[PDB]
């Protein structure tokens, strides 16, 4: 039941008690994911308009 | 500023649409001349959803009246709130559609559709941010059915990423005008399966049975039936027209109600439905039990014949929200065999402090149930009883249609019924 | 002095952010007009509160905050609210139409068109910081913006501020206070894409906040205002070390050092006590032991789960009010001999304690009663995995039928991202089981 | 209307409880995967406790205590008794036991041999028994070589070479007691116990034939040749066993045995109460336990093991199962005596 690293200041204090010892995607890659999904949306909408044109 | 553009087409579409604007105009304090005379800020919080604001503080409905004959719209322009509509938003012809889907969709209707879209484009161009469209119409006639679905097809082509909702009156032989209604409804349903996000199915037989059995109306008229539709339409649009702890536009509502794109046909209901024992205060348990009772449903389908994919219940008026959750959680936890177990928490509840006119409190029911397949089954059976003999087909082939298009509408309908069947087991 | 920028995304993030900055101002003596009478350095200074507030020459103390929403109605309340004067227009960003509870819509469709704008507004706040620490990101799991746009922002922040820490305050979905059905999809989609970008995330389950408001505050049907006032108290307890003089958790880096020895397992459980109803005649003030003991009752946890059946990897005790170390250690010893506190064998069995003498500030007219001492325990338990399990199960039920998937694919998301995200959660659940169970 | 789900189709006990619940017309059974339930009759292994108590408006109850396995596992029970100060290592009613992991995998091998050599040197009876989740030998070499041939954790404990033998027959036996713990952690002891008697005469000079040493109902009905001779199905109920103790030993079942049994049940269940109690939890638990006891010729009771998913005697299914509904289920979900249980009061 030890107390270690006791620090005291005007507005409080802090300490540590030990009860027992122990035993990314680049900017370019993000643009491709975003643009890839935008392209699939464009493809789907084109197939809708083609359907409506038929 | 999430505006909705309203469109009403054909006799049924315009008579039901007329009453709808009559009902909600009253709820927002708008008199027949478009002047606001309410007493609560809640009446204007979301007024622009359905109304434009003209000079002089005048509110004009964002509504477009369509028909292939003048009669019904002349009646609207002379009705109670007829003067409130933008004169330029009446688009009509003179030939009529003869209860013929081909006339509304391919011949007479095609001659008029461009000028209808001119008005729609005008209303949309004036919207800060368009939510989507709503169409009121019947499926048994020719204008609302044939030209209504033509309008939807062209609105989707020009506004592909806007929400398209309809209130669609399904025909029934008990309340029928012509024998070709199954032909017209079957041709329309396929259009709706493809080009609407949410369709509130309203069955004239259910509207009839409610007026006779529950409401005790000896010989119901079309006006009586439309009173139920008005009240229901006001109910389903409550959480769009008034401010509340629910921030939901048409798209967010569709996302949570439609798990599969083609299964977007809803059963609406309303409570109370009291015969004239009418001043009796209705308790929360009674509201809840009635709102889930088939006799209060307008699709003429027994929910116990299928399973609910999603359910939305809207409670209006001052009541115990704590007591609402208890009764709601009582209906589900007492009949969980009719809710699918693969959509967690598929029963949602919304509240609104403003009750309808002349009611301390009410409840509107919105169910996406697989039992709706029974409605499409009836239609399909009536369609095939005539089509196997090619009866009355000449009215359609005389307008350029071929028998192949009927066979395809038949298959599409039966595929729809088959799709509901698998999600019920 | 090092600065911290707060980012609030979606309705939940923005409304929670609004409640926190209200509390922060009451705590630091800042008036709604931005003025701070006790700040004797006009237009400058490197005090502890300056980590969250900048200063204009006119003496206004301006939050280092950015609010983002794909729809304007929630952020409009901030613009016309009580503290409208704190923020300038550049800090409030609103779109035209939201993500409709659709992760793909917030992440791809809409997010792609507004991400660069948000980064620009954040870059402006960063340019005011002499030593920017990192970011605090508030958002919901369930919303389309809070889930979908947040994960996109986190990816870009890692690119634009590689060496900066990022902490989360995430709202876990609860059906009792939600009308959405697809939130399990959004939660798992956003956790998958945010996992490698968040150094420490404090999940708050709305179900827990809801029950605390009904049980302790006697609110029959809590609103978001009630939930957010309680949530802002817990957030304040966690960020107090960054805003006040102290030696524990003095920078965002210390939250990872003291609470996350394994990077993927970075979701500490928060427990708070006491929550007393203001409407009470007058409550008996609780002792250090009793409020510390309450930190091991499931009823006061931000996420309902049973820590008795997990293992601890770290544990912080953050006290506010009349508390002296002697009383903390005495109560801890008593709890060890009574409670089930099992630590992982490769971690010390200890407790880092921070005490701030200023007791919890309560908003006038709020639901919380003024108490003489309160504590927030931040413990990293494997028990919080119960929350991932619950969420992953709901996901599986809907995805087995592909229910609602078309809405996401329709916005440009590939169906494969569903399975790729779920499998990442399956590995996250396996990590917990390897650290906790024997 | 109360709802429940069944997730263990093999439980003879809760199969009857589920049969009774439906007989009241006030409980409804749902599909085993329906989360909207009041009562869960859960599976034995990997019961998902984390998914309980999260359905809005539903008070949910389950028939298993999360964490009770610590008591119902061979090796776990040994560790709990040795490491729990409430039970201590000098616990007088539990045979000297040791946890031994096979060499192909802490472990108490060296500690066991220490006490073993102590007995072998002191002329004391040095017969032990090995078992896991069976071999009886007097040589430690045989006991250890038998565990290494397997692959799971085992436990070696002292063998009661002085068991109380019923007469006539000169035959061993064990006592089964059913204990129900409800959500309030009240400890109820079913007034009806059963003795599973060996139909073979006890023989101390030949542990090779395990038919007279193991009183399991399946071994006696499979490898014994006197099954059902003295009592029907090698099952003697308390009425007879009590009448026997009076005629033979001039004592009662209450005084000579039951007092120790009730004391042992209390000590075990009170020990783990802080770890498994559902008092302040978002869901509630209750569980039926089956304690197995041994009695020596001095009328001292010894705890053999605790079963978490016990079966019941055919004659006592209706009475006990109904008792489960009375105090365990209806106490939480009431419906629209002379109790069959004995409440073991204690301090919570
Ligand atoms: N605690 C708390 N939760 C909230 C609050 N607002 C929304 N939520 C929760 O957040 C989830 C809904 O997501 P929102 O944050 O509202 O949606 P969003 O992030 O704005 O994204 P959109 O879909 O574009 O609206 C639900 O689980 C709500 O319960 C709030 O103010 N406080
Ligand atoms: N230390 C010991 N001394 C004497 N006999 C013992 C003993 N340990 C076990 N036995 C005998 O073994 C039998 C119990 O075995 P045990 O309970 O370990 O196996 P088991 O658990 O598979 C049967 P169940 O769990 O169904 O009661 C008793 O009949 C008892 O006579
Ligand atoms: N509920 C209701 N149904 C109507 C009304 N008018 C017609 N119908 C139904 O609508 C179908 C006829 O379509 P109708 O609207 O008259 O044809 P249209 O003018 O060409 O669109 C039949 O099934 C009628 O029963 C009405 O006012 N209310
Ligand atoms: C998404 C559902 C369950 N919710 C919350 C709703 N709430 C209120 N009115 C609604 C809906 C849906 N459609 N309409 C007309
Ligand atoms: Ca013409
Ligand atoms: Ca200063
Ligand atoms: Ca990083
Ligand atoms: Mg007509
Ligand atoms: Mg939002
Ligand atoms: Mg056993």
């Amino acid at each position: 039941m030890e107390v270690i690293e006791l620090n005291k200041c005007t507005s409080g204090q802090s300490f540590e008690v030990i009860l027992k010892p122990p035993s990314d995607p680049s900017l370019e890659e993000i643009q491709k994911k975003l643009e890839a999904a935008e392209e699939r949306r464009k493809y789907q909408e084109a197939e809708l308009l083609k359907h409506l044109a038929e | 500023m999430r505006e909705i553009v309203h469109i009403q087409a054909g006799q049924c579409g315009n008579q039901i649409g007329a009453k709808f604007w009559e009902v909600i105009s009253d709820e927002h304090g708008i008199d027949p001349t478009g002047s606001y005379h309410g007493d609560s800020d809640l009446q204007l919080e979301r007024i622009n959803v359905y109304y434009n604001e003209a000079t002089g503080n005048k509110y004009v409905p964002r509504a477009i009246l369509v028909d292939l004959e003048p009669g019904t719209m002349d009646s609207v322009r002379s009705g109670p709130f007829g003067q409130i509509f933008r004169p330029d938003n009446f688009v009509f012809g003179q030939s009529g559609a003869g209860n013929n889907w081909a006339k509304g969709h391919y011949t007479e209707g095609a001659e008029l559709v461009d000028s209808v879209l001119d008005v729609v484009r005008k209303e949309s161009e004036s919207c800060d941010c368009l939510q989507g469209f709503q169409l009121t119409h019947s499926l048994g006639g020719g204008t609302g059915s044939g030209m209504g679905t033509l309008l939807i097809s062209k609105i989707r082509e020009e506004y592909p990423d806007r929400i398209m909702n309809t209130f669609s009156v399904m025909p029934s032989p008990k309340v029928s005008d012509t024998v070709v209604e199954p032909y017209n409804a079957t041709l329309s349903v396929h259009q709706l399966v493809e080009n609407t996000d949410e369709t509130y199915c309203i069955d004239n037989e259910a509207l009839y049975d409610i007026c006779f059995r529950t409401l005790k109306l000896t010989t119901p008229t079309y006006g009586d039936l439309n009173h139920l539709v008005s009240a229901t339409m006001s109910g389903v649009t409550t959480c769009l027209r008034f401010p509340g702890q629910l921030n939901a536009d048409l798209r967010k509502l569709a996302v949570n109600m439609v798990p599969f794109p083609r299964l977007h046909f809803f059963m609406p209901g309303f409570a109370p439905l009291t015969s004239r024992q009418q001043y009796r205060a209705l308790t929360v348990p009674e509201l809840t039990q009635q709102m889930f009772d088939s006799k209060n449903m307008m699709a003429a389908c027994d929910p116990r014949h299928g399973r609910y994919l999603t359910v939305a219940a809207i409670f209006r008026g001052r009541m115990s929200m704590k007591e609402v959750d208890e009764q709601m959680l009582n209906v589900q936890n007492k009949n969980s065999s009719y809710f699918v177990e693969w959509i967690p928490n598929n029963v949602k509840t919304a509240v609104c402090d403003i009750p309808p006119r002349g009611l301390k409190m009410s409840a509107t029911f919105i169910g996406n149930s697989t039992a709706i397949q029974e409605l499409f089954k009836r239609i399909s059976e009536q369609f095939t009883a005539m089509f196997r003999r090619k009866a009355f087909l000449h009215w359609y082939t005389g307008e350029g249609m071929d028998e192949m298009e009927f066979t395809e509408a038949e298959s599409n309908m039966n595929d729809l019924v088959s799709e509901y069947q698998q999600y019920q087991d | 002095m090092r600065e911290c920028i707060s980012i609030h995304v979606g309705q939940a993030g923005v409304q929670i952010g609004n409640a926190c900055w209200e509390l922060y101002c009451l705590e630091h003596g800042i008036q709604p007009d931005g003025q701070m009478p006790s700040d004797k350095t006009i237009g400058g200074g490197d005090d502890s509160f300056n980590t969250f507030f900048s200063e204009t020459g006119a003496g206004k103390h301006v939050p280092r905050a950015v609010f983002v929403d794909l729809e304007p109605t929630v952020i409009d309340e901030v613009r016309t609210g009580t503290y409208r004067q704190l923020f300038h227009p550049e800090q409030l960003i609103t779109g035209k139409e939201d993500a409709a509870n659709n992760y793909a819509r917030g992440h791809y469709t809409i997010g792609k068109e507004i991400i660069d704008l948000v980064l620009d507004r954040i870059r402006k706040l960063a340019d005011q910081c002499t030593g920017l620490q990192g970011f605090l990101v508030f958002h919901s799991f369930g919303g389309g913006t809070g889930s979908g746009f947040t994960s996109l922002l986190m990816e870009r922040l890692s690119v634009d501020y590689g060496k900066k820490s990022k902490l989360e305050f995430s709202i876990y979905p609860a059906p009792q206070v939600s009308t959405a059905v697809v939130e399990p999809y959004n939660s798992i989609l956003t956790t998958h894409t945010t996992l490698e970008h968040s150094d420490c995330a404090f999940m708050v389950d709305n179900e827990a906040i809801y029950d605390i408001c009904r049980r302790n505050l006697d609110i029959e049907r809590p609103t978001y205002t009630n939930l957010n006032r309680l949530i802002s108290q817990i957030v304040s307890s966690i960020t107090a070390s960054l805003r006040f003089d102290g030696a524990l958790n003095v920078d965002l880096t210390e939250f990872q050092t003291n609470l996350v020895p394994y990077p993927r397992i970075h979701f500490p459980l928060a427990t708070y006590a006491p929550v007393i109803s203001a409407e009470k005649a007058y409550h008996e003030q609780l002792s250090v032991a009793e409020i510390t003991n309450a930190c091991f009752e499931p009823a006061n946890q931000m996420v309902k789960c049973d820590p008795r059946h997990g293992k601890y990897m770290a544990c912080c005790l953050l006290y506010r009010g009349d508390v002296v170390p002697k009383d903390v250690n005495a109560a801890i010893a008593t709890i060890k001999t009574k409670r089930s506190i099992q630590f992982v064998d490769w971690c010390p069995t200890g407790f880092k304690v921070g005490i701030n003498y200023q007791p919890p500030t309560v908003v006038p007219g709020g639901d919380l009663a003024k108490v003489q001492r309160a504590v927030c325990m931040l413990s990293n338990t494997t028990a919080i995995a119960e929350a991932w399990a619950r969420l992953d199960h709901k996901f599986d039920l809907m995805y087995a039928k592909r229910a609602f998937v078309h809405w996401y694919v329709g916005e440009g998301m590939e169906e494969g991202e569903f399975s790729e995200a779920r499998e990442d959660m399956a590995a996250l659940e396996k990590d917990y089981e390897e650290v906790g169970v024997d | 209307m109360y709802t429940f789900v069944v997730r263990d189709e093999n439980s003879s006990v809760y199969a009857e409880v589920s049969r009774l619940l439906l007989a009241t017309g006030q409980w409804k059974r749902l599909r085993k995967d329906n989360p909207r339930f009041n009562l869960m009759l859960g599976e034995r292994n990997r019961l998902p406790f984390g998914r309980l108590g999260h359905e809005p408006g539903l008070v949910q109850l389950v028939n298993y205590y999360r964490g009770a396995d610590k008591l119902c596992r061979k090796a776990s029970l040994v560790k709990l008794i040795k490491t729990s100060p409430e039970l201590s290592e000098s616990c007088t009613w539990f045979p000297e036991s040791y946890v031994i992991y096979p060499t192909n995998l802490t472990d108490e091998r060296e500690v066991f041999l220490a006490a073993y050599n102590r007995r072998r040197e002191g002329r004391e009876g040095n017969v032990w028994i090995a078992k896991s989740s069976i071999l009886i030998s007097s040589e430690a070499s045989e006991l250890l070589d038998f565990i290494d041939e397997q692959g799971q954790v085992h436990v070696i404990q002292k063998y009661l070479e002085k068991p109380l033998l019923l007469e006539p027959g000169h035959r061993k036996f064990d006592i089964r007691s059913w204990v129900l713990v409800d959500h309030l952690y009240n400890i109820y002891l079913y007034r009806e116990g059963v003795l599973r008697t060996s139909s073979e005469p006890y023989n101390s000079a030949n542990f090779q034939d395990k038919t007279c040493h193991l009183t399991n109902h399946c071994i006696q009905k499979e490898y014994s040749k006197n099954y059902g001779r003295y009592e029907e199905g090698n099952e003697m109920f308390f009425e007879e066993f009590n009448q026997y103790l009076m005629d033979a030993l001039n004592t009662t079942l209450e005084n000579s045995i039951l007092l120790q049994i009730k004391h042992i049940i209390r000590s075990c269940l009170m020990c783990i109460e802080p770890a498994i109690s559902t008092k302040h939890l978002h869901y509630q638990s209750f569980q039926l336990f089956g304690f197995d006891f041994m009695v020596d010729e001095e009328l001292k009771v010894w705890l053999i093991e605790v079963n978490g998913a016990p079966a019941c005697a055919q004659k006592l299914y209706a009475e006990l199962c109904q008792g489960i509904v009375d105090v365990a289920i209806s106490s939480v979900f009431p419906l629209a005596p002379t109790s069959i249980f004995i409440k073991l009061h204690h301090h919570h």
